[PDB]
């Protein structure tokens, strides 16, 4: 059930970097 | 009795007898709410408790 | 001594009795004619309640404590080791209240001012008048009033209480209380922003009306103003007494039981009475 | 004139007032009516009995 | 007799004050500010404009959400009938957590709604602070409005958050109602011993009746000066006037000493800020290091001897 | 099981209580050493002995004004020096009082007519160095409110019922927007202020009542350097003057009453 | 009777009803949840009461 | 004009409150019509008797 | 019915309709789980509640 | 025009504010549905009955 | 019962992208 | 331009705005998946049964 | 929709916008977690 | 995105960032600890 | 710039940002790793069984 805490925590952070280069 | 309103001006008289009228209103059916005879609902009040006692230590 | 600018205020006059005989300074108090009366009470009453301090099993200043009469005794004048020494105490505070009132008046007539100090004062000794005089009247005997002792009194104002066994649902109480709480926010507030703007961070201008009705205007939508807020320290100070006053007042002579039983009549209303 | 309304107007308003007075009072006799109908009140020294 | 200042009757209609300009990043303040004759009575007469930056904004939402968990639960309480709702609106509250639980957290309908609405009201309250310091620093002034506010947030953070920590329950804490929260105030003297005898409640009550002296004292001693311009008080703290020196030398002439226009201040300011420092640190005491005050009174001495005038008993259930 | 205890006596509750009592004592220590910002060191029966009491006198702290009106630091070095004040002691030991001299005792500087030596320019406003009192007539963007009294045109009485003059202008506050002064043409074409906090407007019978003074002893109210602007001084020797009148109007007033 | 907007503001009769209108209206709802039996949620008999004679 | 319309504004405003408040009670009266068939009030003084 | 947004303002009714659409959806679902029966968390089970009238965990 | 507010931009304001409301309603209508079928309303007098 | 929280959280989603592109 | 922005740069804040909207409920829309996944809501009136 | 933001400052609508979810969504955990079936830290009773 | 620093100070943002990242993980420290299993501690009773 | 930045400063803002933000999310996230080994959270709906 970690797949559970990866996505919530790392997402996010992902998304910032995603909207931040355009 | 026309007169009444070359003496008071209608915009209060009209405001201030819709805010008594409901204000009253709502006290009577509040009053008869509370009783037995007159409850509409569910008629005398039974006053119901909680299913079961909070457990002791 | 007298301040640098203290001598050109010092002249005759605003006396209410006696006029040029007590009419002087020592030090830098003024005494007048009630300032004898006051000195006199306030040494007489010192001086009985340290006597009936001997009287009392101990030295100890938080420990002693001065008891009015026996109830039996009702409003007569009791003998001194029981209770006549609380009586004779109680009318020199009155006397001496009374007089520091009156003798501010006199002070501030000298001064030219208006008579709203003494007038703030009066609400105090009328609270404390309704402790020791006008409650006992009522309840029909001396003994009601409270002892003369540091942490004596506490034991009456908590025997007091629960002989109502819920004090806080006294009603005059809570308007009391949140007259006495609100006056030390209303306190805080006022002190805060007078010393933010007479002190601001170094180096910068002092601040005036503009920034003191600005500042609560931003936080809160509104300023009362320099007048309104001093009006509203008296207001809150005085009404804070007078409802303490009423609540105590109210309990005994005007209400028997506890004070949660007072508020049935709310919840018998017959918009919900069950 | 303290109210300002002409006198064309204040008796139009007069009108429509005690026009609007009867309707309102119509409809609450009415309304009594069916409360008496459903529930009388106004009992005897002893009760409502049944 | 004279004019006594006691409500103003003749007002005159200026413009409005929209302020200083504020620094530079800073938001539009909001809303049209009109002219009010109520208020123009016993104070000033304007409404508005206010200033709602991120502080203010979000103070309100943390706390408006708390309001609405407080009166979600004291609606469900009375099962959501309004009639009773207002009948019993004094005796509902929002109860905290049951003794078991601890600190932890406990289920929503055993003081899990507590808890939440703790939080969230804390955080409005924390936020709320923010936005008086900033006010300050934005109008550039001092911020001691802040740090009085800081007195009073420790006396609320002491009931609620820092002794039910200390003593592991949040079971602890006040409830959120009314007639409750004066239980709660009862219960807590009842089991602690007399609370009369915590010195620190000595203290906070000393401070309490003097705060109240010196507004009383204070407020008539400006306006038996209204006649001087005594009210227009900075002006007097920075070239003192004839009401400033009226108003020391009464004070001197009544009592022997005196303060001046920015030190009264300075002593309202304290007396205020010391009732609930005073009594924040008499709250964390009780139950932490004494546990009955009034034993703790005797062991130190301040415990009058009163004459016991009944023949004396012994507790029935040690012979039992 | 005895938690909070230091020795067999002394418990933590304790300390803590004297830990606050240290703090209480330097706190009335600072508070009473900012007291002695004004008035210290003390003046007595000597031409060079001053007293400054116990605690001492605080150091030196620096006000900032605005607009160029210069910077004060209080407590002062040199005080500033005092009014002229014209008054005969009436003993000559210490603690005795002295008695204003002159036909107008509202004008001999002594008892309640005295007043402070303040800044001899009007008091700016923050926003601009315009002065802060102005006249209606100039001050034009304030207008009395409706539903309270307009004292335009009223006549001035004084406390026996003479008539001094008549109300011409108000003066009002451009910081908070409120009444100061109402100024008044009096017979004698002075054109004097008198204080609003000393006025009783009786809007029935259209008079602006003064408890204070005579009719005529309005007529000697001091008047304005220049007849737009106030200063801080004025405003002083106004407020002075009219409120010296509760004592020194007549006999009676100086007099015990009982 | 149209000759009331123009003596009544048309913004401020509508706002005062819209507020009124929907906390009556929450007012009734709320009374219903209370009974029981006009609780549509939970429906009949929710507590324990008392047998009568 | 005290409130500041014109004559053809309070007219054509009063045409559509009129029918909002129309359209608002008939759907009003469609709901208790429902509600009574779910749950009819008014009891009689010996209850509802199923 | 275009014609009323040139008398109401579309800045506050937009805000007021907003804030006044959440509290009444917040009110809605608190309801909800004020009931056993729509409770959608932990069902309509109603798990049984501590001694309040308990002394203090030691 | 106390708003400040065009013919233009009024009009279209009000087209988007029915959109909205319509696509805001149709979800809460489909929202409905599926609690319906989850756990259905309106009990009988009886109770639900399971 | 998947499908009562999909649509009340996806289906705003959709509306309020189609409603911004209009 | 009550606000204070140009139609230009009203776009762009809208676009951005959009995009974000987007990125911020997929993600949600993915946790409550997961989160489904680990413990479903919504139990039948008989509960959850293990 | 683009014209929303002629009327409505970005600045105040972010603000408002950003505390709003993030106090939802503590509500929502702090839920959660007084819930016995959907606490993840002590798990169910 | 980083138009949005045209919008909202940086320096503003810097300090609310850190203290609303310190009080979160004060926060779930806090109840984390008051937990019986990740109480890291004095462990599970 | 309302906010009193030029394009140059703002981009060099905003690039030191999104490394700090990914420096931070990163140690975190082998935080939770770690912390993940200590003790596991999101147990089974029967318990987390040792
Ligand atoms: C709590 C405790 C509260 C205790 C309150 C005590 C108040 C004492 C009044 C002192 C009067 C005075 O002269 O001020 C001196 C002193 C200032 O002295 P100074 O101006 O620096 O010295 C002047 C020169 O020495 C030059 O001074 P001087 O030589 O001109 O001074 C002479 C002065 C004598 O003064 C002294 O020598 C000092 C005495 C110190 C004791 O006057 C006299 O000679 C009196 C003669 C006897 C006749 C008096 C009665 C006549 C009738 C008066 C009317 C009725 C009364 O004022 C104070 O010390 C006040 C500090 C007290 C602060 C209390 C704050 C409240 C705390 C509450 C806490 C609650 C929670 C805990
Ligand atoms: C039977 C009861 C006991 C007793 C039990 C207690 C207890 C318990 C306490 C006191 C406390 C005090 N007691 Mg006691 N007290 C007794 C008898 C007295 C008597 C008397 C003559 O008998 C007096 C005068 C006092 C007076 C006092 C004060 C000095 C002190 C309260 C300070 C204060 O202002 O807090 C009021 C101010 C606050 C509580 C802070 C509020 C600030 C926050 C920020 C408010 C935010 C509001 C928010 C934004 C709005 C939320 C609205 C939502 C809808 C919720 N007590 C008897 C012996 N007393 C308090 C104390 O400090 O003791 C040491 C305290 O905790
Ligand atoms: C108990 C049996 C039934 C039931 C019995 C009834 C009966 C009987 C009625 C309703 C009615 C209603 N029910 Mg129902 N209802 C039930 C349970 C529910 C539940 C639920 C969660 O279970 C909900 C959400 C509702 C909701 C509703 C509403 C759709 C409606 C009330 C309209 C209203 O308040 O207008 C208030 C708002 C306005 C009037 C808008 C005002 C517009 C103004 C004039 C224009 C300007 C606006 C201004 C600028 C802004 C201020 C206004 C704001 C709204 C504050 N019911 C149960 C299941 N219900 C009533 C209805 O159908 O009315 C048509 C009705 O008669
Ligand atoms: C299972 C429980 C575990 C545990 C599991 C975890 C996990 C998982 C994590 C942590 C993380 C942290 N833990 Mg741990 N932690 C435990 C026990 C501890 C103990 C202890 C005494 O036992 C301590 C001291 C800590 C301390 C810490 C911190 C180093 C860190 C939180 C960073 C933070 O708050 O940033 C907030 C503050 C900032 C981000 C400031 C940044 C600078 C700002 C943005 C720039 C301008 C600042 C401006 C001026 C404003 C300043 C305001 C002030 C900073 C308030 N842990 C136990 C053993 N801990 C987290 C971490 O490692 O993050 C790096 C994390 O993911
Ligand atoms: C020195 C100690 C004394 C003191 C001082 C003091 N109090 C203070 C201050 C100071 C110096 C302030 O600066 C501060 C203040 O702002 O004063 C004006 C304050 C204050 N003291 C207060 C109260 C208070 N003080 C008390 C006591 C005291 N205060 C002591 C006697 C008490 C008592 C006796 O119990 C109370 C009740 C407040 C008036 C204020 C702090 C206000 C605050 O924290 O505000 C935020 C809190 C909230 C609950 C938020 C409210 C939210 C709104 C109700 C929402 C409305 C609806 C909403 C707009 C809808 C939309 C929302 C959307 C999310 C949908
Ligand atoms: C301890 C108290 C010490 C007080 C010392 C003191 O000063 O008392 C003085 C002597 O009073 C006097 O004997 C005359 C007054 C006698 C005592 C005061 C009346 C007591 C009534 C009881 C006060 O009189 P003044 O001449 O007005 O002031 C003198 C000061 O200016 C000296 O710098
Ligand atoms: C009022 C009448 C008070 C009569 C007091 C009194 O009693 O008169 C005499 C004693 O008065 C005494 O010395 C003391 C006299 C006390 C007078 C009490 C009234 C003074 C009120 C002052 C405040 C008034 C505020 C208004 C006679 O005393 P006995 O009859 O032996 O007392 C027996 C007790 O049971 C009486 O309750
Ligand atoms: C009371 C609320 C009054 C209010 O909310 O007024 C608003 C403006 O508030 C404004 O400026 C901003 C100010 C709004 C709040 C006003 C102050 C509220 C009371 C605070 C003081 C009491 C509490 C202090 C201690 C906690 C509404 O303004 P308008 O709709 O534009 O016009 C109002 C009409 O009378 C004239 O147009
Ligand atoms: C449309 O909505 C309406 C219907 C209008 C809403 C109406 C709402 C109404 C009517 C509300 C009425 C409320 C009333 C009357 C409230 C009265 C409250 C009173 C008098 C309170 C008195 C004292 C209360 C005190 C001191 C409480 C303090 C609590 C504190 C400090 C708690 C702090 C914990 C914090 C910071 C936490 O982190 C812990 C959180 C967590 C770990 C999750 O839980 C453990
Ligand atoms: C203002 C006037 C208010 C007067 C209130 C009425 C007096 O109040 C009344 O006082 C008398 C005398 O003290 C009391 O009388 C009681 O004590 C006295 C004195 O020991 C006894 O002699 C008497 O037998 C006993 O009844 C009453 O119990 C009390 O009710
Ligand atoms: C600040 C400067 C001035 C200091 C004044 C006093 C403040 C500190 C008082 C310390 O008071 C003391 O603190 C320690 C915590 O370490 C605790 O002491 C407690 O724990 C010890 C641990 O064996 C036990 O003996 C017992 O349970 C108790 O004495 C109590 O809290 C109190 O006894
Ligand atoms: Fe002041």
């Amino acid at each position: 059930m970690a797949m559970v805490w990866m996505w919530i925590l790392i997402a996010p952070a992902i998304g910032i970097v995603l909207l931040s280069r355009q | 009795m026309w007169r009444m309103w070359l003496l008071f001006d209608p915009r209060r008289i009209l405001v201030a007898l819709g805010v008594f009228l409901f204000v009253l209103a709502l006290l009577i059916h509040f009053i008869l709410l509370s009783t037995d005879r007159f409850n509409w609902l569910d008629g005398p009040h039974r006053g119901a408790v909680a299913a079961q006692m909070a457990p002791l230590p | 001594a007298m301040l640098s600018f203290e001598p050109k205020y010092r002249t005759r006059g605003g006396t209410l009795i006696g006029g040029d005989l007590f009419d002087f300074w020592v030090g830098p108090l003024w005494v007048g004619f009630f300032g004898v009366t006051a000195a006199f009470f306030a040494i007489l009453g010192t001086l009985l309640i340290v006597w009936a301090a001997a009287l009392g099993p101990t030295w100890n200043i938080w420990r002693i404590n001065i008891a009015p009469p026996d109830i039996s005794y009702g409003l007569a004048f009791a003998p001194l080791r029981e209770g006549g020494l609380w009586q004779l105490i109680t009318v020199c505070a009155c006397g001496a209240f009374v007089s520091w009132a009156l003798r501010q008046v006199e002070i501030a007539r000298k001064l030219g001012m208006g008579l709203h100090i003494p007038f703030a004062f009066s609400f105090a000794i009328l609270a404390y008048f309704t402790l020791v005089v006008f409650r006992p009247l009522l309840m029909g005997a001396w003994g009601y009033g409270f002892p003369y002792g540091i942490l004596s009194h506490l034991d009456w104002v908590s025997n007091t209480g629960y002989q109502y066994l819920h004090f806080h649902y006294n009603p005059a109480h809570m308007i009391a209380i949140s007259f006495f709480f609100t006056n030390a926010l209303a306190l805080a507030l006022h002190g805060s922003l007078i010393l933010s703007a007479a002190n601001p961070p170094k180096g910068e201008v002092v601040k005036g009306a503009e920034q003191e009705n600005g500042y609560f205007r931003d936080v809160i939508g509104y300023s009362i103003g320099t007048l309104g807020i001093h009006r509203l320290g008296v207001f809150l100070a005085v009404s804070a007494a007078f409802w303490s006053a009423v609540c105590i007042i109210i309990s005994g002579p005007f209400w028997t039981r506890g004070w949660p039983e007072w508020w049935s009549w709310w919840l018998n209303l017959p918009m919900w009475s069950h | 004139s303290i109210t300002g309304l002409t006198e064309a107007e204040a008796k139009e308003f007069h009108g429509i007032f005690i026009t609007s007075f009867i309707v309102f009072t119509v409809i609450a006799i009415v309304a009594h009516l069916l409360a008496w109908q459903w529930r009388p009140w106004l009992p005897a020294v002893t009760g409502y009995g049944t | 007799p004279e004019f006594q200042n006691v409500f103003t009757r003749v007002q005159v209609k200026g413009p409005v004050h929209m302020g200083v300009p504020l620094p530079r990043g800073s938001w539009a303040r909001t809303g049209k500010p009109f002219h009010l004759y109520l208020l123009g009575l016993i104070g000033d007469a304007q409404i508005g404009p206010i200033y709602l930056g991120f502080s203010g904004v979000a103070s309100i939402i943390f706390g408006f959400i708390a309001i609405e968990i407080i009166g979600f639960n004291m609606l469900a309480s009375v099962d959501w009938s309004v009639p009773e709702f207002f009948r019993q609106f004094f005796w509902l509250a929002l109860e905290p957590p049951a003794p078991k639980y601890g600190l932890g957290l406990a289920p929503l309908a055993e003081g899990g709604w507590w808890g939440m609405a703790g939080f969230f009201l804390t955080a409005s309250i924390l936020l709320w602070w923010v936005r008086m310091y900033r006010r300050a620093r934005a109008l550039g002034l001092g911020t001691h409005t802040a740090w009085a506010f800081a007195s009073a947030i420790f006396l609320y953070l002491s009931l609620g958050f820092i002794r039910p920590i200390l003593m592991g329950c949040w079971c602890e804490a006040p409830p959120f109602g009314i007639f409750p929260h004066l239980d709660w105030t009862a219960a807590f003297s009842l089991r602690y011993g007399n609370l009369f005898y915590n010195p620190f409640h000595m203290l906070s009550i000393a401070f309490l009746y003097g705060s109240a002296v010196l507004f009383a004292m204070h407020g008539g001693t400006v306006l038996a000066t209204t006649r001087f311009g005594g009210e227009r008080e900075v002006e007097q703290i920075t070239d003192r006037g004839t009401a400033g020196e009226r108003a020391m030398l009464f004070w001197r002439w009544t009592m022997g000493f005196n303060a001046t226009f920015e030190s009264i201040h300075r002593w309202g300011w304290w007396f205020a800020v010391l009732v609930t420092l005073t009594g924040g640190i008499g709250i964390l005491l009780t139950g932490t290091v004494v546990d009955n005050w009034f034993l703790w009174g005797v062991k130190h001495g301040i415990a009058a001897p009163w004459p016991n005038v009944f023949p004396h008993v012994v507790d029935p259930a040690l012979l039992a | 099981m005895e938690i909070g205890a230091i020795t067999q006596q002394i418990d933590a509750a304790q300390l803590v209580l004297y830990t606050f009592w240290l703090f209480f004592a330097g706190l009335i220590i600072y508070l009473r050493m900012e007291d002695k910002r004004e008035g210290y060191p003390l003046v007595t029966e000597i031409p060079g002995k001053f007293l400054e009491g116990f605690p001492p006198m605080p150091a030196p702290k620096t006000f900032i004004l605005t607009h160029n009106q210069g910077t004060v630091t209080v407590p002062r070095a040199v005080p500033r020096a005092e009014i002229e004040y014209k008054a005969e002691p009436c003993a000559a030991w210490p603690g005795a009082p002295h008695e204003p001299v002159g036909p107008n005792k509202m004008l001999s500087g002594a008892g309640p007519s005295g007043y402070a030596l303040r800044f001899d320019t009007p008091e700016p406003t923050f926003d601009t160095g315009v002065p802060r009192m102005a006249p209606m007539r100039v001050a034009t963007d304030h207008v009395f409110d409706e539903d309270g009294p307009n004292p335009i045109g009223y006549d001035l009485v004084g406390f026996d019922g003479i008539v001094a003059g008549k109300i011409t202008d108000a003066w009002v506050d451009r910081e908070e927007s409120l009444v100061r002064y109402l100024e008044a043409k009096l017979t004698n074409d002075k054109s004097i202020l008198v204080p609003m906090p000393l006025s009783r407007v009786k809007d029935s019978t259209g008079q602006v009542l003064l408890a204070s003074l005579k009719g005529e002893q309005v007529l000697e109210a001091p008047t304005l350097a220049n007849p737009d602007q106030v200063t801080l001084r004025e405003e002083d020797r106004i407020a002075a003057y009219f409120a010296s009148g509760h004592l020194y109007a007549t006999q009676a007033r100086q007099e015990s009453i009982l």
